[PDB]
């Protein structure tokens, strides 16, 4: 098969910057009968299906903004975005269809923006869940940048470990931020043994850790 | 407009077979070829083969010969992909994607069908409110739903039947120690209108037939 | 090869 290699694996730029990304085929993708490079580029935004951007290596699909341009011949191909927009964050895949279809490993395009501190919220377990015998306590970090953030759970000022899980969103297509959710799960019996449930957040936008807490049963 | 509507996510035992569908609308299905492409993770795409909806013929990647079978029902404008002898490595999102001719790209893609191959039993999640309260931010309130203990992925969450999308964060699922998944979905709303607006998270977990509409109210 | 097979099949 014809192997496709993309580079770089990922890159990050500010809105308005120019971006170029590479796609190399292990052999020529030039179709002899029509003398077209059977090379396509796709954009796949987070949680969406791929979208066709370019075919014949350089022909822009209808409805694709002119800032997307494909170029190259033989085995060396390039996708250029002349002025990156915040909504351009996606994984970009190249694709040869001369032989049995193969795709590159993708280039993940990320957006750089100004520092944004998270807005921190904390949620006690619902009365519905408590009646079932479990207490999940949720800490929410909304619309922050950069992606790196640290959540520490404290129960009456005792640092917790091994009883929480967290995940971060994809980057936001409008304001280029991230959000994070962390869940501290305890048995109902343990939950009722303590008063103060606190989530302490460190982030580059905060000069000191921010604590959001509640008093159980209040 | 053009649409490729694919069937819902499935859980299948290793060794079994699965058949998924891809329904074309907004165009004559026989005017375009239809490819099937597998996505095992966000940075991977692998071609299975291509269907000729007019003739019913198919051309398979050597990788999927004897594994995948492509069919079509022209009267219902629906193409099908059947996979047999399923292994845990066959778990992926499977896309159908149309192609006008030999030299064209894959110009339109369905939303994909998530296939999970596993011996683990299906489990429907519990849905718990994340209620807004003082623990608020400058005229806004956060609220949400906790979708806990389900298998397999995915669950989808909408708010107010899709009419509320601004300020929504539906987080990637986390894999719990039990092997079950949990996720949260949150939205930031004006604190002033908590008493007049109704906020309902619509939780769908098709493998467990879970359809829950949970109203989230303050306190 | 496969490229030729694609050529003939799409004809």
């Amino acid at each position: 098969n014809i192997m496709m290699t993309q580079s770089p694996s990922s890159l990050a730029v500010s809105a308005g910057e120019k971006v170029t990304m590479s796609c190399k085929s292990s052999q020529s993708v030039l179709h002899s009968s029509d003398q077209k490079n059977y090379l396509a580029w796709y954009q796949q935004k987070p949680g969406q299906s791929p979208k066709l951007l370019i075919y014949w290596a350089s022909t822009r699909e209808s409805g694709v903004p002119d800032r997307f341009t494909g170029s190259g011949s033989g085995t060396d191909f390039t996708l250029t975005i002349s002025s990156v927009q915040a909504e351009d964050l996606a994984v970009y895949f190249c694709h040869q269809y001369l032989s049995s279809y193969t795709f590159g490993g993708g280039t993940k395009l990320e957006i750089k923006r100004t520092v944004a501190a998270p807005s921190v919220f904390i949620f006690p377990p619902s009365d519905e869940q408590l009646k079932s015998g479990t207490a999940s306590v949720v800490c929410l970090l909304n619309n922050f940048y950069p992606r790196e953030a640290k959540v520490q759970w404290k129960v009456d000022n005792a640092l917790q470990s091994g009883n929480s899980q967290e995940s971060v969103t994809e980057q936001d297509s409008k304001d280029s931020t991230y959000s994070l959710s962390s869940t501290l799960t305890l048995s109902k019996a343990d939950y009722e043994k303590h008063k103060v449930y606190a989530c302490e957040v460190t982030h580059q936008g905060l000069s000191s850790p921010v604590t959001k807490s509640f008093n159980r049963g209040e | 407009e053009v649409q490729l509507q694919q069937s819902g996510p499935v859980l299948v035992k290793p060794g079994a077979s699965v058949r998924m569908s891809c329904k074309a609308s907004g165009y004559t299905i026989t005017d375009y070829y239809l490819n099937w492409v597998k996505q095992s993770h966000g940075k991977s795409l692998e071609w299975l083969g291509v269907l000729n909806p007019y003739s019913g013929g198919s051309l398979y990647s050597q990788t999927f010969k004897g594994k995948a079978t492509l069919t079509v029902d022209r009267s219902s404008s629906t193409a099908y992909l059947e996979l047999n002898s399923l292994t845990s490595e066959d778990s992926a999102v499977y896309y159908c994607a149309r192609q006008l001719g030999r030299g064209n790209g894959l110009d339109y893609w369905g939303q994909g069908t998530s296939v999970t191959v596993s011996s683990v039993s299906t489990k429907g999640p519990s849905v718990f409110p994340l209620a807004p309260s003082s623990k608020t931010s400058g005229g806004t309130a956060a609220l949400g739903c906790l979708v806990k203990d389900y298998f397999p992925e995915p669950v989808t969450v909408s708010w107010n039947s899709g009419a509320l999308t601004s300020g929504v964060h539906t987080f990637p699922a986390v894999l719990q120690s039990s092997g079950l998944y949990s996720l949260s979905s949150v939205v930031t709303v004006p604190s002033s209108s908590l008493g007049t607006q109704t906020y309902i998270c619509n939780v769908n977990h098709k493998p467990s037939n879970t359809k829950v509409d949970k109203r989230v109210e303050p306190k | 090869d496969f490229k030729e097979e694609l050529d003939q099949w799409f004809k």
